[PDB]
RNA sequence: CAGGAUUAGAUACCCUGGUAGUCCACGCCGUAAACGGUGGGUACUAGGUGUGGGUUUCCUUCCUUGGGAUCCGUGCCGUAGCUA
C-alpha cells in the first residue's frame, strides 16, 4: 500500500527501518540489567562477541550501557564468555 | 596610428627525449598615446609571430584610463601576482619617472609627468599586470560624483579643476587650430 | 502586459522546478518559501522579466537580428525542431561545440567542407573512390549534421541571444559573455542567477514548460519579424 | 574581547558590501550615529536609523548600491586606532585620493570632515580614511 | 652481546639464544616531526553535507537519523575573498 520512504500520507512515522533503529527503546526490553541475560544474549554472536553500532543501531549511551553490563555479566558467569 | 613595444624576450625550452625544443616569448604593449592601453604575451618558435600576437592580442584588449590633461588623478597602490606598485600624480613638466616596463605602460598610453615605483616582483609580467590593476583601481571624479550623489564641487578639490579647465582650453585651442 | 492569465497558467501549475541540496542566489525575492523542502516561483518577478526581456526582443528584431534553433537537452529537442518547421529557422539537435561564438570563423570552414563534401553527393562520384571512403563519409555527414545546422544560414557575426541548457553547458555562456552581448536563458533553477543580463526564472528539466516557453520566444521572435 | 568598535562599525560595512547586503545591524552610540550621519551627507549610504534590542538600542543601515549593482564605496580604513593614536594639525591634514575621499576628525567643533575643519581652521584626532 | 646463514667482506637486515631496560613506589632531567609543521582573545563574512550532546515546536503514531528551529563541539565538498 505504501512505500518504505516517501511517507507523504502518514504522520512522522514512529516506527524504525534499516538505516534507522534505537532497538532497545524501540522493543525489546525491560530495562537495562545485567541480571537479565536473555536479554543481552540478543547483542551477541553465538561467539560471544560483540555488535558493533551500525549493525545494531543504538546511540553510544545505550551501547556503551550495554556493553558494561555485559562485561559485569561475563565476570559474574551469568553469561557464557567465549573460551575454552 | 598605434605606439607598439617589445620590452622582455626570454629563449624558453620544454623538453622531449630527443632534446630541447625550443621557443621564443615576448611582451607587448600598445597605446594610442591617449588612454587607450593593451597588452600581450606572445609566443612562438618565432620572434615576429610572437610579436604579432602581441600586437593583434593588445589590440584586443584595451583599457580606457582616467586622464588629466597629461596626469593621473590621484596615486594607488596595484596588486599583482606580487607585482607591487605605487603610481602618483607629478607636477607638469616633470616627466615619465619609471622604469622600463611601467615606463613603456605609461608612455604608451599617453602620460607624461607621472611617478612609480617597483617594491616587489621585478619581472616584467607582473609588473604590468600590477600597474594594469592600478590603472583600473582609478577612479574618475565624474563617476565618484555619481555614485554618491553630489556634485563635483563638494566631491573634488579646485587645484584639479583648474587643471581640467586649463586643459580643456588648450585641447579646444589645438583642435581649432588643427581644423578650424 | 501579460501572455497567459492566471488561471491557465495555474493549470499547468505554478509551483515547480528544483531540489534544497544546491541552490545559492542571493536573492530572497526570486527565493520564495520553503514548502515540501522545495521553493518556488515569483510571479512579480517573473511577469516582469518576461516583459522586460519581451520589449527588448521586439526591439532587437523589429531591427531584424537573429538567432537559431540548436539543441542541448533531450526534454527540448523535438520542441526546438517543430518551432524550426513553423518559424522556418534552422535547428540543430545533439551537441554544444567548444568554441563556436569565439572560433567562428573555423566553423565557418566546417561549413565549406560541409558544403564541398554536399557537393559531392550531389554530382554522385561515389565509386570514383573506395566503398569503405564512401561510408565513412557517410558516417562524417550524419556528425555533421546532427552537430551542426546554424551556422548553415549564419554567415553573419552571430549575436550572443539565447542559451541551451544552461548549468550543464556553463561552456556555452563564457563563449558569449567573454563578448558580453545580452544573454537569455529560462533559468536552470540552480545556478548562478545574476551573471546574464536578461535572466528569466522558470524550470531546468520540465518538457512541458520548456516547450511552453521556447513557443513563447518562438512567438517573439514572429512578432518582432512580422512587424519589422 | 571587543575593544575596537569602530573598527567593527568598519569592517562589519566593508564584509556586508563585499557580501552585497541590503542592510546592516549593530549596537548603537553616538560616535557610531555620528559617523553614519556624515556619511549620509557626504553619499556613501542611503539612510541609517536607530531600531532597539532586548538590553539596548541598535542601529540600522540602509547602504548604496549602484543601478547596475555598482558599489558606491570602493575603499575604507582606519587610521588612528588605539596604541598609535593620531592627531592631526590644520597644516598637516591628510589628504586622501588628492582630496576626493573623505578623513573622519574629531575635533572641539565634533565630527567633521577634513574641508569643514580646515575652513574653521580646527584640526584634532583622525578617525579614518574614505574612498 | 654470542653463534648460525647470506655476503666479495657484513661489526646489519634473516634465524636461534639472551643481559640492562620495559613494570611498581619515591625522586630526578625537562627534551621530539611535543604537527592542524597554522599563539591567544573577539565581531561580521554564500551554502550544502554527514556526525556526537542537550533544548524545543508541528504532521503527531506522539513507542520516531521523525521533521523544523536553536545552542556547543567535530569532519568532507565548496562560493566571493586570499595566497608565489
Amino acid at each position: 500500500m505504501m512505500a518504505v520512504k516517501k511517507s507523504r500520507k502518514r504522520t512522522a512515522a514512529t516506527e524504525l527501518k534499516k538505516p534507522r533503529r534505537n532497538q532497545l527503546e524501540a522493543l525489546g526490553v525491560t530495562t537495562i540489567d545485567y541480571k537479565d541475560v536473555a536479554v543481552l544474549r540478543t547483542f551477541l554472536s553465538e561467539r560471544g562477541k560483540i555488535r558493533s553500532r551500525h549493525v545494531t543501531g543504538l546511540t553510544p549511551q545505550q551501547q556503551r550501557q550495554v556493553a558494561t553490563a555485559i562485561k559485569n555479566a561475563r565476570e559474574m558467569a551469568l553469561l557464557p564468555m567465549a573460551g575454552p | 596610428n598605434y605606439i607598439e613595444r617589445v620590452v622582455s624576450i626570454n629563449r624558453v625550452s620544454k623538453v622531449v627525449k630527443g632534446g630541447r625544443r625550443f621557443s621564443f616569448t615576448a611582451l607587448v604593449i600598445v597605446g594610442d598615446g591617449k588612454g587607450m592601453v593593451g597588452v600581450g604575451y606572445g609566443k612562438a618558435k618565432e620572434v615576429p609571430a610572437a610579436i604579432a600576437k602581441g600586437v593583434e592580442e593588445a589590440r584586443k584588449n584595451f583599457f580606457r584610463v582616467p586622464l588629466i590633461g597629461s596626469t593621473i588623478t590621484h596615486p594607488v597602490q596595484g596588486e599583482a601576482a606580487a607585482g607591487v606598485v605605487m603610481l602618483r600624480p607629478a607636477s607638469p613638466g616633470t616627466g615619465v619617472i619609471a622604469g622600463g616596463a611601467a615606463r613603456a605602460v605609461l608612455e604608451c598610453a599617453g602620460v607624461h609627468d607621472i611617478l612609480a615605483k617597483s617594491l616587489g616582483s621585478d619581472n616584467a609580467i607582473n609588473v604590468v599586470h600590477a600597474t594594469v590593476a592600478a590603472l583600473k583601481l582609478l577612479q574618475r571624479p565624474e563617476e565618484v560624483a555619481a555614485r554618491r550623489g553630489l556634485p563635483i564641487e563638494d566631491v573634488a578639490p579646485a587645484g584639479m579643476l583648474k587643471a581640467r579647465r586649463e586643459s580643456e582650453a588648450l585641447a579646444a585651442a589645438a583642435a581649432r587650430e588643427g581644423s578650424a | 502586459m501579460a501572455v497567459v492569465t492566471m488561471k491557465q497558467l495555474l493549470d499547468s501549475g505554478a509551483h515547480f522546478g528544483h531540489q534544497t541540496r544546491r541552490w545559492n542566489p542571493k536573492m530572497k525575492r526570486f527565493i520564495f518559501t520553503d514548502r515540501n523542502g522545495i521553493y518556488i516561483i515569483d510571479l512579480q518577478q517573473t511577469l516582469t522579466y518576461i516583459d522586460k526581456a519581451y520589449e527588448f526582443v521586439k526591439e532587437t528584431v523589429a531591427h531584424g537580428g537573429t538567432v537559431l534553433f540548436v539543441g542541448t537537452k533531450k526534454q527540448a529537442q523535438e520542441s526546438i525542431a517543430e518551432e524550426a518547421t513553423r518559424v522556418g529557422m534552422p535547428y540543430v539537435n545533439q551537441r554544444w561545440l567548444g568554441g563556436m561564438l569565439t572560433n567562428f570563423s573555423t566553423v565557418h570552414k566546417r561549413l565549406q567542407r560541409l558544403k564541398e563534401l554536399e557537393a559531392m553527393e550531389q554530382t554522385g562520384g561515389f565509386e570514383g573512390r573506395t566503398k569503405k571512403e564512401i561510408l565513412m563519409l557517410t558516417r562524417e555527414k550524419n556528425k555533421l549534421e546532427r552537430s551542426l545546422g546554424g551556422i548553415r544560414d549564419m554567415q553573419k557575426v552571430p549575436s550572443a541571444v539565447w542559451v541551451v541548457d544552461t548549468n550543464k553547458e556553463h561552456i556555452a555562456v563564457g563563449e558569449a559573455r567573454k563578448l558580453g552581448i545580452p544573454v537569455i536563458a529560462i533559468l536552470d533553477t540552480n545556478c548562478d542567477p545574476d551573471v546574464v543580463d536578461y535572466p528569466i526564472p522558470g524550470n531546468d528539466d520540465a518538457i512541458r514548460s520548456a516547450a511552453l516557453l521556447t513557443k513563447v520566444i518562438a512567438s517573439a521572435v514572429a512578432e518582432g519579424l512580422q512587424a519589422r | 574581547t571587543m575593544t575596537d568598535p569602530i573598527a567593527d562599525f568598519l569592517t562589519r560595512l566593508r564584509n556586508a558590501n563585499s557580501a552585497y547586503h541590503d542592510e546592516v545591524t549593530l549596537p548603537h552610540s553616538k560616535l557610531k550615529a555620528n559617523i553614519a550621519e556624515i556619511l549620509k551627507r557626504e553619499g556613501y549610504i542611503s539612510d541609517y536609523r536607530t531600531e532597539d534590542a532586548r538590553v539596548g538600542k541598535s542601529l540600522v543601515v540602509q547602504l548604496k548600491y549602484g543601478p547596475s549593482r555598482e558599489r558606491s564605496i570602493a575603499g575604507l580604513r582606519r587610521v588612528s586606532k588605539p596604541g598609535l593614536r593620531v592627531y592631526a594639525k590644520s597644516t598637516n591634514l591628510p589628504r586622501v585620493l588628492g582630496g576626493l575621499g573623505v578623513a573622519i576628525i574629531s575635533t572641539s567643533s565634533g565630527l567633521l570632515t577634513d574641508r569643514q575643519a580646515a575652513r574653521q581652521g580646527v584640526g584634532g584626532e583622525v578617525l579614518a580614511y574614505v574612498w
